[PDB]
């Protein structure tokens, strides 16, 4: 979330991000229920004040409010005990901010969209364009190896895939800044469009992506002006799912087909709707490119044709326990690098050795029954030293 | 004795050369310069390697050769002429040694060699190390040849290895470039089935192997256990190995070390390996007298860990106690003489508990003189003088 990508960062990078035009507004509204009201208190405060008023400040009641707001904003280093008066900066910039100092639009967000995903599946037809394959491809989400032959998709991407818009992008944009540091981009300015929205080369690449992914169209010949899209400040169902294992999807789109078609076997496609069945094959097929039940649930949950939102639950109890128990049926071998110790002597002596390697990051398994410790080769300069010195003291 | 007085001052020289052993503060050219210490020790090392010299060529080679001296000397004896023959009496080295070629046709100048013109004793460091993939036992003996007192040995080298299915014995080819060292091992099925590990000798008993690695065969492993060498053997086993050693091994020596190398392994389960022996008569008696000041050490070292009682003290009124007064002991009758000797062995080692404060318990020194006041000695046909001196003690 973006409580948990602000409180990832230093406050250095913090004052500075705390521009005057929006950052202090968008930062603001993070704030869930009560930490608003304290900072409307001392935004007008030239003067700090004792912790112990905060802290009796809300009644017996509901005080778990009051500790996990005061750790957030003191996470977010709004304010310093100074012995709780605000950062100046940050007043002075909430002073300002505070009496001081498209129907088209959406259906192109969506198309532009649309491709995106046609791309990121293997579609034949799809918008080409080497900066977004690249940029898919470096997200974690996708690998080539080849540049010759179109990227396949990993694990990851088919997980990506079956998520909902909001989250699938708002995933996609935190990668892209954490790809834009890596890059060399300054995170900062590129951070402050996004809040200001909601309301130099860098920005003007920046703002290419953006439109790229289709969250602006400025319209005009790529001009100075930007008119963003709904997806930029941040629907009825199609799928009807019988008792059977068939799936009847009132789907136009050759997205949603696709997906579909991801962990189910196709049958019919009528023109206005497709039919496919859920079968072991199709749903073992998806659960070893990557994807889990839960995915799959709830995609075909939140794509849920109104006929079937009477019933409780929308989803049959025995589509979902089937396909849980089809993803239950399949358990996978895993990768590891180590080392293993033996003739450990004393107990006691066993017990000191164990918390060397948990410490240092190169412990794996432990037995404590047969003196057995598994020591990564990365640490074993390390962990054999502390041995003999350990030998040495005897 | 000998290896602690090699390693302590030089060594000792059987069969000199006339100075040929100058590590030493008086000449070994006649009786009378020797310290009396070494003359001891020469006796006791003369002794020893005529065990070894019995060990390469056998007991009754061996008493053939002292029958063909005696029998020289006999014929010898009855003699009038003035030493043309009355010289047949007197033994040497090379005539000792031309008889022992006589009666057996081999000759044991390399043995001679070794541990007699040499004056050394040997020390082996041994630590082993178990291949689960290729199923080898991966022993790394070294020796420490550049103490004063010691030796190299290059000759070969038994080690008994017990294993789950059985007691396997293996002859090592220790040179001197040598450290590693593969012997194969054999299966586990005894573990599959619940079937009883044969030992040394015929017979077999059953295990708890709760405390045994789950994919290692070996139990216990003896580096030279026949004594075959001028030794002294460090070997690094766990502790699961030592405590079936001293619980399950037919050898006394190995049951002695045993519990010389549990004083480093304060675990409960030592506890119970030493508490096991002490409580089982046919065990060899000079064992769980050792067990006593072994668990002493043990009991000294986990307090503040220590559940129950004293140690010994329950054992003492279970063994040597009436049934139904446990603080007044039984009245005296030594007639079993090893539970005499365990008896009047308990409480000597039993005084060295001791209390966090570093002072012996007063539970322990109440016992002690109880059984000073309790003893009646009107009974038996035996003297109560060294039981009464050991309470002293």
């Amino acid at each position: 979330n973006l409580q948990e990508f602000l409180g990832g960062l230093s406050p250095g990078v913090l004052d500075r991000l705390y521009g005057h035009p929006a950052t202090c507004l968008a930062v603001f509204r993070e704030l869930p229920s009560l930490a608003k009201n304290w900072v409307m208190r001392m935004l007008f405060l030239e003067q700090p004040l004792p912790q112990a008023a905060v802290a009796l400040w809300v009644k017996k009641e509901f005080s778990k409010a009051q500790e996990e707001s005061t750790g957030l904003l003191s996470g977010l280093r709004i304010w310093h005990t100074q012995l709780l008066i605000l950062n100046p900066i940050f007043r002075q910039n909430l002073r300002i901010a505070l009496l001081g100092g498209v129907p088209s639009l959406d259906k192109y967000a969506e198309e532009r969209w649309e491709v995106v995903l046609h791309f990121m599946v293997g579609s034949p037809s799809a918008a080409v364009s080497q900066d977004l394959a690249q940029l898919l491809s470096q997200a974690g989400l996708m690998k080539s190896t080849e540049p010759g032959e179109p990227p396949c998709i990993t694990s990851a991407g088919f997980q990506f895939l079956l998520l909902d818009t909001p989250a699938q992008l708002w995933y996609f944009m935190l990668q892209y800044l954490q790809t834009a540091q890596s890059r060399g981009m300054d995170l900062v300015e590129i951070l402050s469009f996004l809040f200001q929205l909601s309301f130099s080369d860098s920005l003007l690449n920046f703002l290419q992506h953006l439109r790229e992914f289709g969250l602006v169209f400025q319209r005009k010949r790529k001009s100075r002006r930007y008119y963003p899209t709904r997806l930029a400040i941040n629907q009825p169902g199609f799928i009807v799912v019988e008792t059977n294992y068939r799936l009847y999807a009132y789907t136009e789109s050759e997205l949603q087909i696709a997906l579909i078609a991801l962990f189910s076997e196709m049958l019919y496609r009528f023109p206005n709707m497709v039919v496919a069945q859920v079968t072991r094959e199709s749903v073992q097929q998806a659960i070893a490119s990557g994807i889990t039940a839960q995915q799959i649930i709830h995609f075909l949950r939140t794509r849920a044709h109104p006929v079937m939102l009477k019933q409780t639950p929308v989803l049959p109890p025995t589509i979902t326990d089937q396909i849980r128990l089809w993803e239950l049926e399949r358990d996978r071998l895993r990768f590891t690098e180590g080392v293993l110790y033996n003739q450990f002597l004393s107990q006691v002596d066993f017990e000191l050795l164990l918390a060397h390697a948990r410490e240092l990051g190169v412990l794996v398994f432990e037995n404590s029954a047969k003196r057995l410790m598994v020591v990564t080769p990365a640490g074993h300069s390390d962990v054999k030293r502390f041995w003999k010195r350990q030998k040495h003291s005897s | 004795k000998i290896v602690a007085y090699e390693l302590k001052t030089g060594g000792v020289l059987l069969h000199p050369i006339f100075n040929p052993a100058s590590h030493l503060h008086f000449s070994i050219k006649h009786p009378h310069t020797l310290s009396w210490e070494y003359y001891s020790m020469f006796q006791c090392k003369a002794h020893l390697v005529m065990r070894l010299i019995e060990n390469r060529i056998s007991m009754e080679f061996m008493l053939q050769v002292f029958n063909k001296l005696l029998s020289l000397a006999s014929t010898a004896s009855s003699q009038k002429f003035q030493s043309h023959m009355w010289s047949q009496m007197l033994v040497s080295t090379s005539g000792f040694l031309k008889s022992i070629s006589n009666v057996s046709g081999k000759d044991i100048q390399p043995l001679i060699k070794q541990w007699v013109d040499q004056s050394g004793v040997v020390k082996f460091y041994g630590s082993f190390a178990f291949n689960r993939k290729r199923n080898v036992l991966e022993l790394e003996i070294k020796q420490d040849y550049t103490s004063p007192g010691t030796q190299k040995y290059v000759g070969p080298l038994k080690v008994t290895v017990q294993e789950l299915d059985g007691s396997f014995n293996h002859t090592l080819q220790i040179e001197e470039n040598s450290l590693k060292h593969d012997i194969p091992c054999h299966s586990k099925s005894r573990r599959n089935k619940k079937k009883k590990i044969p030992l040394m000798n015929g017979e077999e008993v059953d295990m708890d192997l709760s405390a045994m690695d789950a994919d290692s065969p070996l139990l216990w492993i003896r580096i030279d256990p026949d004594m075959s060498v001028l030794r002294k053997v460090e070997f690094e086993q766990a502790d699961f190995m030592w405590q079936y050693q001293l619980r399950y091994e037919r050898d006394v020596v190995a049951q002695q070390e045993s519990i010389l190398a549990l004083e480093k392994f304060p675990t409960p389960a030592s506890r119970l390996a030493l508490t096991d022996i002490l409580e089982q008569e046919q065990c060899f008696y000079r064992v769980r007298m050792s067990a006593c000041f072994c668990l002493a050490k043990i009991a000294n070292s986990m307090v503040s860990t220590w559940t129950g009682p004293p140690a010994m003290k329950s054992l003492f009124t279970r063994m040597f106690c009436c049934k139904s007064c446990p603080n007044i002991v039984k009245t005296n009758n030594f007639m079993s003489f090893q539970s005499y000797f365990l008896q009047k062995t308990m409480p000597v080692a039993m005084a060295l508990l001791r209390d966090v404060h570093n002072l012996c318990p007063k539970e322990v020194l109440t016992f002690i003189l109880d059984l000073i006041k309790y003893n009646d000695n009107r009974k038996n046909k035996f003297s109560d003088n060294y039981y009464r001196a050991e309470m002293i003690d």
